[PDB]
DNA sequence: CGATATCAGAATCCCGGTGCCGAGGCCGCTCAATTGGTCGTAGACAGCTCTAGCACCGCTTAAACGCACGTACGCGCTGTCCCCCGCGTTTTAACCGCCAAGGGGATTACTCCCTAGTCTCCAGGCA
DNA sequence: TGCCTGGAGACTAGGGAGTAATCCCCTTGGCGGTTAAAACGCGGGGGACAGCGCGTACGTGCGTTTAAGCGGTGCTAGAGCTGTCTACGACCAATTGAGCGGCCTCGGCACCGGGATTCTGATATCGAT
């Protein structure tokens, strides 16, 4: 069994702990910061993806666009405050039309 | 009065007391259907943001897609797929939903329109429905019907491309008249993403008042017509001089 | 002088995506102006990166590190 | 090499029967990356500001409580404990 | 007689539905060639005989209009201040000078 | 009963594990 | 004698722009941040060095907030900074 | 309760240094809002930086480095 | 045994910025020309904003230099401004400034 | 136990550039803070040019790049210059 | 009575006298920068493989261009009314001063347990 | 189809992280005086604000004209990356002077002081109605 099993995560514990000591963060990397990483990695994968398929079943689509991942994205405040400097290819913006323009 | 049945009665062929000698129709026909349209890719997810009443309709329950429907100020009807489904208003022209009215002989330039109850202002009275032509049969039409002897043609320039034209069918709009102190006026209105012309009253019109709009007329043919209303301001020529078109 | 290729109703086209109702005649240079400071600052930054890797095609890291230094991370291409 | 493979097994607990096309995954590959490299970063900085020279379990939970905004944070912190306890047994 | 027509959109309906025309979709607005050109052009200024990836002018294309865009709306915002609605250059100049650019 | 242009999906294929 | 209006608010700027001085008093902001941090952590020490460098933050911040507003009251053809101005430097300033 | 310690003379003092030649009466609780939520924001990370060393108290390297964090780099303490 | 800052020519200390290049973990490796041009590059941005700085002073007929004078070379000069524009300086103040509209 | 500082490279450059000019100790203070800063600046880029190109050392050259996408206008080729000049003598 | 000016008097900036505190130079010695040598490997170099990028061509057609023209908008000005500024008096708490307690950050010796580096097994997955 | 690389299993050396003890820097709390700033009130000047009317420049529309994309054919620069091997940087001991700490010394500055010019905000001659 993997590392990922023990972690209960499908996020690749290996991978990260490799990255973490390959990657120059520190001069050695402790055995449970890839664990902590990963599952939190996976966690913020899983509240993006659980925003990005709502979106796309509330237009009634059965697969993720990128359209749906930036809907998902501007419309949770703590997300779009956390990817506020983030452009998204393909996701264009929420209508958001000011009122004083509308007749 | 009206009595719409198959069986064509007696009348001089001007259709004034029994609008049955010629042939009516209902909505609007095409002649060269295009499969080149706008309602597949770009009307298909335009709909109002309006969150839609579950269990408030018919007592305490206002209409779904008011005046604070975005689709409704754009003087665009929601798709099938509006979020409120058959409960929505602003699907007016796709129900068939029209107005009480009769249509009168009053002045010596033709048949007319009159509202038989109280309209408020904003209402949907009529859709303009013809024959829709084309950039070839219409330059023909034109002057093929000339010499025909037809006193009054109904062609009206929806677009580059679609031109209505109610002369041999049209529903009981094609009788509205010219105003210069209009009542009703013609608007655009895109439904499933085909063009529609729709007449809406501008003022509160009083059981039993005639309706009128203000007709966006141009003169194309080499003859001459004058209007004879004469409310305040009339104009009476189409057109001055010109040779547009 | 290609600046001239992004036409008036293409900047119209973004500011209607921006959500603007009505423009003023001079918006056009302006936002060619900007655009151009803008390319400016993110191609100066992307053939940096290409010259430090002695390449001569710019790749689309080139671009997606030169706009992550200029602040603006871009995700869909790395 | 990408976490490709995983964004779509996860994709599969929160949404079983949706797909994903190839650029929303190569949006949802470049947003791991980027969260990585900010947490990892920040875990850097973390240990160097205190002149560890280790990161631990706990310099990735202060640069999870720094990076994420307030309800997200004790989400992700929870996560990251809940593994680190599983994976410790 | 004559053809007549039904009367003109009144001002800024157009200008809303191509809001929501431009807004509703995702896609690149700014032509692909003249764009592709622009950016080579200005690559010129910094390296002689350079090549760029295709996904690179995709990739600066996304960012320049992800910029104007996040510019507009910043403008817009400016031209709604000081109670009016036409974008006029004053307005992104201060849009950039807010934001600090 | 009524379905949008099938190009729309056309533009961006499904992720291949593959 | 008096003045005339805003002659000595421009010669109050010219005094607070001409000067480096810290314009909050120093007590109040210092319990306004052991009260604020008291929410974080109970009962927080912090160094005098501290609470000075916090202090020179939100001035510098605030000062660079009430530039950007000027410039928004001036577009609006204002004199006179209001809520609305303070608001709009913030949305474009991005929070 | 101590916001407003930020005295009506004191955000005038700060709007004066900042060029603002007349005031509104509504400017001073808007300035006493955003300033609490700009010291909150600091407060919030110096303090998450505190609690990693475990320490109990907040230095001016705390402060720093969750200015440095939110990329309103300070000089004059380190 | 000439230092290495004597014999790149600098006042900067290179043996510094190659242990702190070596023990930040920037990188694995660190190479022996790499901590010189580094500290020269930091000593030509140092002689830089003290020649303003300095310069400054004098416009203030001050003998020392003070954060003041540090604040007017950095916001007076396009580059060092640009270079230092998300940089707040303890006991600085700002720039005189006073858009045109405020007075009469 | 012994701090790092700046303040007598700061201070010797000082008394090149304004010979009869001093420094207070809270300017002194800023100008670690500028040194610092700067030099992790520059380090970090160095270091995250070392990474895109998939080499384990930062060599003169990550440097370089690191200083000319760092620092604006003429500014980066003064720097650039001086950099390349210290190495020169260094190198003999 | 009009249009374009004269003096008061609060602020300000200057030239000079003072003392105080911190910038600057000094002296010691820690401790880390240097030298000199050895060593393993990162990457410079030479060379090959081909996939992407560049180039020219032609059709198609939707887009952009140019111009019509109507009327909503942005603008300049008039008025008023209200709230903000400037100032004087009154209220009180911010700041300075010296002080003391004791918390708790910085330091130390020693322990130990954790990770890096090594070597071996083996299973998830490229076409 | 096989097999290979990546990942995990066991052990290892040694050095980073942690406890327990202590010192003693500097922070929190205390008190009281001084005096400056904040609070509080007020009059009335200038500005926010609305309303109105006006001139044009902006959109909405149309017909015409181009060149932006498809799609295709064809060249080949140069991206990618595999092997060699050598100049390089890591590491360690033995070594020594640079520069941090703790120490004074004295002149640069902040400040008090009284007067000169500045500026602002009125008051007044040639003008004209």
């Amino acid at each position: 069994k993997t590392r990922s099993s023990r972690a209960g995560l499908q996020f690749p514990v290996g991978r990260v702990h490799r990255l973490l000591r390959k990657g120059n963060y520190s001069e050695r990397v402790g055995a449970g910061a890839p664990v902590y990483l990963a599952a939190v990695l996976e966690y913020l994968t899983a509240e993006i993806l659980e925003l990005a398929g709502n979106a796309a079943r509330d237009n009634k689509k059965t697969r993720i666009i990128p359209r749906h991942l930036q809907l998902a994205i501007r419309n949770d405040e703590e997300l779009n405050k956390l990817l506020g400097r983030v452009t998204i290819a393909q996701g264009g913006v929420l209508p958001n039309i000011q009122a004083v323009l509308l007749p | 009065d009206d009595f719409r049945d198959p069986q064509r009665w007696k009348e001089c062929a001007k259709q004034g007391k029994m609008p049955c000698y010629f042939d009516l129709i209902e909505e609007n026909v095409y002649l060269t259907e295009r499969k080149k349209n706008k309602s597949h890719r770009d009307i298909k997810r335009m709909q109002c943001e309006c969150t839609p009443l579950s269990k408030d309709e018919r007592a305490q329950g206002e209409i779904a897609c008011g005046e604070d429907c975005l689709n409704r100020l754009l003087m665009i009807e929601c798709s099938s797929r509006c979020p409120n489904g058959d409960y929505c208003s602003n699907r007016r022209f796709q129900r068939k939903q029209h107005a009480d009215v009769e249509v009168i002989l009053t002045e010596k330039k033709g048949w007319g329109l009159r509202a038989a109850k109280d309209l408020p202002s904003n209402t949907f009275v009529l859709e303009y429905c013809g024959e829709v032509l084309d950039h070839k049969e219409f330059k023909a039409r034109v002057k093929e019907y000339a010499r025909n002897k037809n006193i009054h043609y109904y062609f009206m320039a929806l677009k580059n491309d679609e031109i209505i034209d109610a002369t041999q069918k049209g529903n009981c709009s094609r009788f509205m008249n010219h105003s210069c102190e209009p009542n009703c006026e013609t608007q655009k209105w895109t439904v499933n993403g085909q063009l529609r012309v729709g007449f809406f009253t501008t003022k509160l019109v009083p059981s039993g008042s005639e309706l009128t709009f203000d007709y966006q007329f141009q003169r194309y043919g080499k003859e001459a017509q004058k209007c004879f209303c004469g409310s305040a301001n009339c104009r009476g020529y189409l057109g001055g001089e010109n040779r547009v078109s | 002088d290609n600046i001239q290729g992004i036409t008036k109703p293409a900047i119209r086209r973004l500011a209607r995506r921006g959500g603007v109702k009505r423009i003023s005649g001079l918006i056009y240079e302006e936002t060619r102006g900007v655009l151009k400071v803008f390319l400016e600052n993110v191609i100066r930054d992307a053939v940096t990166y290409t010259e430090h890797a002695k390449r001569k095609t710019v790749t689309a890291m080139d671009v997606v590190y030169a706009l992550k230094r200029q602040g603006r991370t871009l995700y869909g291409f790395g | 090499e990408s976490y490709s493979v995983y964004v779509y097994k996860v994709l599969k607990q929160v949404h079983p029967d949706t797909g994903i096309s190839s650029k929303a995954m190569g949006i949802m590959n470049s947003f791991v990356n980027d969260i990585f490299e900010r947490i990892a970063g920040e875990a850097s900085r973390l240990a160097h500001y205190n002149k560890r020279s280790t990161i631990t379990s706990r310099e990735i939970q202060t640069a999870v409580r720094l990076l994420l905004p307030g309800e997200l944070a004790k989400h992700a912190v929870s996560e990251g404990t809940k593994a680190v306890t599983k994976y410790t047994s | 007689g004559g053809v007549m027509k039904p009367h003109r959109y009144r001002p800024g309906t157009v200008a809303l539905r191509e809001i929501r025309r431009y807004q509703k979709s995702t896609e690149l607005l700014i032509r692909k060639l003249p764009f592709q050109r622009l950016v080579r052009e200005i690559a010129q200024d910094f390296k002689t005989d350079l090549r760029f990836q295709s996904s690179a002018v995709m990739a600066l294309q996304e960012a320049s209009e992800a910029y104007l865009v996040g510019l507009f709306e910043d403008t817009n915002l400016a031209a709604i201040h000081a109670k009016r609605v036409t974008i006029m250059p004053k307005d992104i100049q201060l849009a950039r000078r807010i934001r600090g650019e | 009963a009524e379905e949008g242009d099938s190009e729309s999906e056309i533009e961006d294929e499904t992720f291949n594990p593959s």
